[PDB]
């Protein structure tokens, strides 16, 4: 048998256990998102710590990030999204970057994953 | 060592030779498996997934020591006549149940085994409770003797009536009818299970009017009278409020529904009734969805035992006169299971285990459902003077009104009791004694003209 | 007490109420009933002026099987 | 002739029901439906007892159909007035509709199939405490189904040992853990120590990976006071979720708890115990589609819906129909799945379905097809039965799900091409390889008893 | 998708052809606008600043989906005789109100529209409450029949009287007059809206004296009396 | 003072304009909870008028979205934020979830700028 390393092994939610993602894989989900008529958006933050409170159920700290510009309404091509990512990477090179999606009919997000690490 | 993989059940859960202990719980189901599986595997499978077992071997078991905690099938018997039916017997250790909880026992014994893709039907028949698990319960609030002392009524069965098809009535009209019936000569008066709080009648004013009627009816006769008030609700705060108001008005008895309300609320109500000095009447609704078919469900004699330990004073049991021979033996057996203190084994009456109750009070049975004056001696001779007889359309159907309707029933009951206390046989004479008593009561006559003889 | 292949009370024939016999359609005593306790002229000693009576079998239901005509068990 | 009105125009504030009946030989059908309606509402066809205005308090039959393929089977429709029920009480409704019609001796069997609740009656209930969207927003998890596991053996383990397993299981990659339904308070382990050890394990596991974790704490008890005592401690410690059994406990107790959970911001998980005693035979009892509606009205967040490839019965079509009646908002009528009436929920939150009962890695592709990414999947023996341990077992379960999610999104089939998705993923994962070798040929196939 | 700037209201809040549903709340105001504005724009402005709307286009609206939540003017009729008077009709979705609260409905329907500098007058006339919003209220405590049963009085209207201007009176003199009037033969007896607690008479002793008078008046006649 | 004089028929209209309250009657009331000086001392802001903003659209947004806007607005330089007057408790958003998300946004915004904020 082997032992799972417990020391310095952080994880970042969805698609963090599969092998690293490539640019082809990246520009494959953006298309799946567009085929279902959803709205993309970008977010950035320099840390990922989680904090709790003494006796308040359902309260956690560290869930909100910072929005890049504004949600890309009326977007029908993927290319545009990839350019905006390079702009964000150039702007702040010491932060995490995330990609989101949105459904206005049920009022809820649909996917999220990381594309850059410090 | 640990060996990952799947194995059979009859390798650790079938103990043909095993001697039961006094502190054990025993059960008995009848089963009918699917084509392909040997009976031994089926029985073992049932006990396995009801005590401590899964489907693929785990490692956390080599640190707890089984053998001390595990159920065991120790006998299988084929059923005559049927081709694919057998009776199984499982034994359960005592350290697996929580004290004073019927919910835990019910959720452990029957929780997920009635839905496996390897059986086609199942039915629970009987249970044996050791005298070390029963002593942790409270039981009925008062019992039989204490209630009779409280009411000061000896020697004869009690009488009652129910407000039949008469809904959409205002509170005042309800109270008037209650007063008339109580002044007639009866003892108790029921309500209607489907009446809690509706736009045509709320509960507080109905309580007020019934309480007003009870005292004024009581003053003229000098006897203790009562009326059951329904306390079933949607939350636990409403039920407690209604019980507290009923106590505040000084009423002697309440009523609850325990199959559609739950065991937890019933136990809470029983504790409150014991604490504050009230009587509890239990009605059984929706029971026919479980205990009717012969090859699937749970028999009523188990629910009777469950109700005895949770707590209650009266319970419905149905009529038994229209039952032919062979039958009505089951009813006579499970009445004894409710009233007696020590019951021996008898397969002809549907008793599978010997039961000891170590000084627990009894429960009064109730009979009802379409009965008239001509059925008096039979019911007196079957049950004895330890029951409650409820009349429906046989009281409100009299051609002269509600008050004269009760006089006929009272006279007939007194005549039957007097005839029994003289040596005359109540089974053969029957129709004859009623006629003689009818020759000095104009109200017994007229009633003997709307309702004909037996045969 | 049911008509051929039909859960309907044969007596009341789906009505619930039958006719008074003591007066047999009249509502007037035709003799001195009992013994000096009833005369021959006043309302019938039973229906008391109605010529009506509940049906013994169906207690006003019109049909048989039910929680008003059957036993229990 | 009277309790049978073959023209009545059903109103929009009435409650409708549909039974299937098996009359005795001789009894005509249009005579039994009238008897069922009368014996459910008042119990008479004559007016000998009224003349006291009634009629406005009676149910009536308004349609009858024959069942195709069977010579003795019919469907009856009954309508009830609105003023017969008390607002905000499921106990009453159940007592008034079903509480005397199942002993009728003129019939041989009876089964309730569906019910229609009008919006004028649904608005008086509270409903689920939080719903679906609010829970996802609270937990911060999007884009994939959630995962969980139950602890075994059931009955026999201590409190320190119980907590040592939760940590190793939770540290491996799962999201939730659960207590068996028959674990309340026993001589070998009492509840107040189990709570503390579980809380410590949860905190230690959360500090390590960097994601939010939880565990369902059982709160069933024998009295209401104890049940309410066992929830205030969980509120004090800061735990996010609790569990309750609603069929052996009661509807009155479930409603009291739902109110408390809404007041104090907790999540409620429900377990369906003893339900198989009522709905397994296809000719007697009450279908589950009715109990599911009743629970959605009473209050809850999760509910067990069963699998279709496990150790317990369950049919595809029927399931696909009641998972929408539980998740959706407006549902049309389709008899190819078991919908007899149309349903409108006038903006009431939804309930998450749960699947559990003898399942392993060679079942992910299907489960992911039948249910979308709006469910929870549980694996008890599939995790604690791995040849290595609990952490190695949890990692293998997460990798399979991630691979399945990526495949579908890339636009590939799952029914046709599923074994490949698993075989290709096992190449780079040393933990997934071991599991696949242990449970290769283990399936469950028998004849269905509740066909349709 | 976002275009910063100001636009007209009659471009999203005027639906000439709309079929109302059975779970909707309906209203009817009569209006008289200022010289310059067409009636349609006026009606649309009322519906907007009472449901969901501002004055300069916001971006957070492309994530909530309107059409589901929004008021709509669907008819306008001129008032005969008058030269500048019209009747409007607005519809309100049911998911905009809180159950069991009259304050919320009143503050939503009429909150800030009676003070816009584009109208000169407004008046609300009627409202239609669906049978799905009313079932969440309790209503009167008892009603009509229950009160008559409680008082045991049938067949005729009830009688009453009110203490006329006799202020600056002590409690005993108040109770004496109440007793006299009740013994006269009436049923009820009122008070005075402008009498709560004042230096010349506090409330507890007035309650005590009235309660003392009621019983003694009731004993002599055998009928139920109140105050 | 006003409860019957506005129905007098002998008149056509009536309007109340002003009142004078003597000090012997004002001393029996409590008055404002804190006032003007105390609030400025509590908030530590002196020299200029304060600023604020209301959230739109009114009716239609969820609780997570409502809180995401407060942060971006508060992090920019304002002092206060407000709920519309018709926002109480509705099927689309309950109050106990709004309160928690707003509190989290307020704390996160306060930790960044270096000044006291509120809503
Ligand atoms: O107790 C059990 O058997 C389970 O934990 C499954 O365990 P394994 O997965 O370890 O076998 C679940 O409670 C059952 O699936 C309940 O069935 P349902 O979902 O029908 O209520
Ligand atoms: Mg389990
Ligand atoms: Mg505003």
């Amino acid at each position: 048998m082997q032992v799972w390393n417990p020391i310095d092994n952080p994880k970042f939610e969805t698609l963090s256990y599969l092998p690293p993602l490539t640019d082809n894989q990246i520009a494959r989900e953006i298309d799946y998102m567009l085929r279902n008529k959803w709205i993309p958006c970008l977010e950035f933050d320099p840390s990922g710590t989680i904090t709790t409170l003494p006796g308040q159920p359902g309260y956690y700290g560290g869930r909100y990030w910072t929005m890049w510009k504004l949600p890309m309404f009326g977007c029908n091509n993927a290319g545009y999204v990839l350019r905006e990512i390079e702009h964000c990477k150039n702007a702040y090179p010491g932060c995490f970057i995330r990609v989101l999606g949105f459904d206005n009919i049920r009022q809820v997000q649909c996917c999220a994953f990381i594309v850059h690490k410090p | 060592g640990f060996k990952a993989g799947v194995k059979d059940y009859r390798l650790t859960y079938y103990t043909p030779d095993y001697e039961t202990k006094d502190t054990d719980i025993l059960a008995a189901f009848r089963m009918t498996p699917q084509p392909g599986v040997p009976p031994e595997e089926a029985g073992a499978a049932v006990a396995a997934e009801s005590s401590t077992g899964t489907w693929t071997t785990v490692w956390t078991d080599g640190l707890t020591s089984l053998d001390r905690y595990k159920g065991r099938c120790y006998d299988i018997e084929p059923v005559a006549g049927e081709e694919n039916q057998y009776i199984a017997y499982v034994a359960y250790p005592l350290d697996l149940f929580e004290e004073g909880s019927v919910t835990n026992m019910f959720t452990s014994i029957v929780g997920n085994v009635f839905g496996f893709k390897a059986l086609r039907a199942l039915r629970l028949e009987d249970l044996r409770i050791p005298p070390a698990y029963s002593k942790t319960f409270q039981g009925p609030p008062h019992g039989i003797q204490v209630e009779r002392d409280k009411l000061n009524k000896y020697g004869r069965p009690l009488l009652g009536c129910t407000i039949k098809p008469k809904l959409g009535l205002s509170a005042k009209n309800y109270g008037r009818a209650v007063y008339e019936c109580l002044r007639g000569g009866l003892d108790f008066t029921k309500d209607d299970e489907n009446v809690n709080s509706q736009p045509f009648m709320r509960w507080r004013d109905r309580f007020l009017f019934v309480a007003e009627a009870i005292f004024k009816s009581q003053a003229e006769t000098g006897e203790i009278k009562g009326h059951y008030l329904n306390a079933t609700a949607g939350t636990c705060e409403e039920m407690m409020k209604r019980a507290q108001f009923a106590r505040e008005l000084g009423m002697p008895i309440v009523m609850h529904d325990y199959l559609t309300g739950g065991f937890t609320a019933n136990t809470t109500l029983a504790h409150y009734c014991r604490d504050n000095g009230l009587l509890l009447h239990i009605h059984r609704a929706m029971h026919a969805v479980i205990d009717r078919q012969r090859n699937h469900g749970i028999h009523f004699r188990v629910l009777a035992k469950a109700l005895r330990m949770s707590g209650g004073d009266h319970i419905h049991s149905g009529t038994v006169v229209g039952k032919l021979e062979g039958e009505r033996e089951v009813t006579l057996g499970f009445v004894d299971l409710l009233r007696d203190d020590y019951i021996e084994k008898d397969r002809s009456r549907g008793i599978y285990f010997t039961q000891d109750w170590v000084s627990m009070p009894g429960v009064l049975p109730v009979a009802s459902g379409g009965i008239h004056v001509w059925h008096m001696p039979a019911l007196t001779e079957i049950f004895g003077d330890d029951s409650v007889l409820q009349f429906g359309g046989g009281t409100l159907g009299h051609p002269w009104g509600n008050a004269p309707g009760a006089v006929a029933n009272r006279v007939a009951l007194e005549a039957c009791v007097q005839a029994r206390n003289e040596g005359r046989d109540l089974a053969r004479e029957g129709n004859d004694i009623i006629r003689e008593a009818s020759k000095w009561s104009p109200e017994l006559a007229a009633a003997c003209e709307v309702w004909k003889e037996i045969k | 007490g049911t008509k051929p292949n039909s859960l309907v009370c044969a007596n009341c024939e789906g009505e619930g109420c039958v006719a008074c016999s003591q007066c047999k359609g009249g509502g007037v005593n035709l003799i001195d009933h009992f013994n000096g306790q009833f005369k021959a002229g006043a309302l019938c000693w039973l229906c008391r002026g109605k010529k009506e009576v509940l049906c013994g079998d169906c207690n006003g239901a019109g049909f048989i099987g039910g929680f008003l005509s059957t036993f229990d068990e």
